[PDB]
């Protein structure tokens, strides 16, 4: 019984992680379906 | 414990020169009770006239040099650095969002 | 707050923040949020997004908050971003809960010391006594597996803590944790003459206190059967009263 | 409105939310405030009750003669002609007359 | 506990093992196997697992 | 609470938490020795699962 521990980052980074990984994709793909979008216009 | 006031040490070697150590302290004052310039640590051991909290363990047990008593979130080994830099980009980012906040406008 | 530490928390806003960012750049510069406004829409003109920075930030703090939000994300990258942040969020306040779960859990389920042998299989709380005070000598004879390594642990100690003096031993229990086993009724007479002392578990030992006669003692019957009569009255029940529950009831909290 | 806001707000208490959401900023920090204040409630209890269910740390009501001696719900009892019954005759002190009588 | 009884061995008064019976409880008390027989005779199978 | 209860309750590994234990029973091919050897063990956990 010693199990009085604030969880911190140590415990808790994939979250962060994933969320990069997120945003990356994010600017991957918008920025491709804008470009997309041009070029079938055009 | 000293009943008298004067101290009396000696130590006797024969070609044990290398005898480990005798490494011991002597406190004054052991003999009267409390007054304000002196301070309780036992029975009849108030002693001082400054070993409070002398950083050595100047009493029988630990009394006298002895359990005396925002900036905390700053120090932080790198998650201050990198939290710093992570306003760092959010004040950029608001820089950048204000403009699309005041320039567009419809189609 | 206890559940988390202090800097998640801040972690947690500030990505929230840099989220609400990237989302709102994300559609007010998209080729898809821009939409016709008239419920009855002839292929109007007048076409835009539907994000300001209050929507989307207040939309991100929302999901966080799993209460929803008003704006519906539509094209594949406010999608994306959005789905991602609700398992941030999902994720965050889910282990939240587990945590708090576990203090307040782990808290209930303590067991405060009730016991003697519950304290001798206690490390942290030490034991000890006024040095040779009758006390820690019945323990040196103590035959008790309890007792005996109650002693075991003391000879451990051996003046570790061995306090010199009643009072002295009363002030490490005040300002720290300890045992100090000492006489019952000096125990409960310090108790009620004081707070935050208390007893635990029984009479360890049994001692009585009689009259002290020579041999050659006639009165000793006498006083022997005085005092049974003075107990079946009840009436040293009420000298004690007088002497401790008296002095023994002004400190009830 | 009246009517509406106090619906919004036992409404959000509970978590479903409605739509009348605030439209401008000033009432926006109210609705976020009160979120904040509901999902701190709602997540204590449920860790609370969690804490309960599974220690069940049972309780007796009485703990010492006194405490009986002023309810009445719970029976003594005594042998017959148990020197109990003698010895509480005769009852001489405080409280225990009002339980032998 | 409420009241404060003992019990005693039979004897009329003034038998020769009077005094004799008092130090011998009183040494038996010291070294405690008053305590571990009663222990022992009033054990049973004790409390199970309330767990 | 299934899920802690069964994650926090632990599977024996001791002599001993048989001695605590009581709800499953020992076994030992009386007189070969070992129920012999249990009740000449004056070992308190041993003689208490002997009893």
């Amino acid at each position: 019984s010693k199990e009085a521990s604030a969880l911190g980052v140590q415990n808790i980074g994939g979250i962060f992680i994933v969320l990069a990984a997120g945003l990356v994709l994010s600017v991957f793909v918008a920025v491709g379906e804008f470009l997309y979008k041009s070029k079938k216009n055009a | 414990m000293l009943k008298t006031g004067v101290g009396v040490i000696r130590m006797w070697a024969d070609e044990g020169s290398r005898l480990s150590r005798f490494r011991m302290l002597f406190t004054s004052f052991v003999e009267p009770p409390c007054t304000s310039s002196t301070f309780f640590c036992h029975s009849n051991m108030c002693i001082n006239n400054s070993l409070v909290c002398n950083g050595v363990q100047n009493c029988a047990y630990p009394w006298d040099e002895n359990h005396c008593k925002l900036f905390e979130q700053i120090t932080k080994t790198h998650g201050t650095i990198i939290g710093v830099t992570s306003g760092i980009v959010l004040v950029l980012l608001i820089i950048s969002i204000l403009v699309q906040v005041k320039q567009p406008r419809k189609k | 707050l206890n559940p988390l530490s202090p800097d998640i928390w801040m972690y947690v806003l500030l990505a929230c923040l840099g989220v609400s960012c990237v989302l709102f750049v994300i559609a007010r510069f998209s080729p898809y949020e821009w939409y016709n406004p008239h419920p009855c829409n002839p292929d109007s003109d007048v076409v835009e997004n539907n994000f300001t920075l209050l929507n989307s930030f207040w939309f991100g703090v929302g999901a966080l908050m799993q209460q929803g939000s008003e704006l519906m994300p539509k094209a594949l990258s406010t999608r994306i971003v959005g789905g991602i942040w609700w398992f941030f969020t999902l994720i965050i306040i889910s282990s939240y809960t587990a945590n708090l779960a576990a203090f307040l859990t782990v808290e209930r389920m303590e067991s405060p010391i009730d016991s003697a042998d519950d304290l001798a299989k206690q490390t942290k709380i030490e034991y000890g006594a006024v040095e040779d005070g009758a006390t820690m000598t019945f323990f040196k004879k103590s035959k008790i597996s309890t007792y005996d390594k109650m002693w075991a642990f003391m000879s451990s100690r051996r003046q570790s803590v061995l306090v010199k003096s009643n009072e002295e031993g009363i002030q490490r229990v005040l300002t720290s944790d300890y045992a100090f086993l000492m006489e019952s009724t000096t125990i409960e007479f310090v108790t009620q003459r004081n707070c935050n002392l208390t007893q635990i578990g029984g009479l360890i030992d049994s001692k009585g206190y009689g009259v002290g006669t020579p041999m050659g003692s006639p009165y000793r019957d006498k006083i022997t059967i005085a005092i049974l009569q003075l107990q079946e009255e009840g009436k040293l029940h009420m000298m004690k009263e007088k002497w401790w529950r008296g002095n023994g009831c002004p400190e009830e909290e």
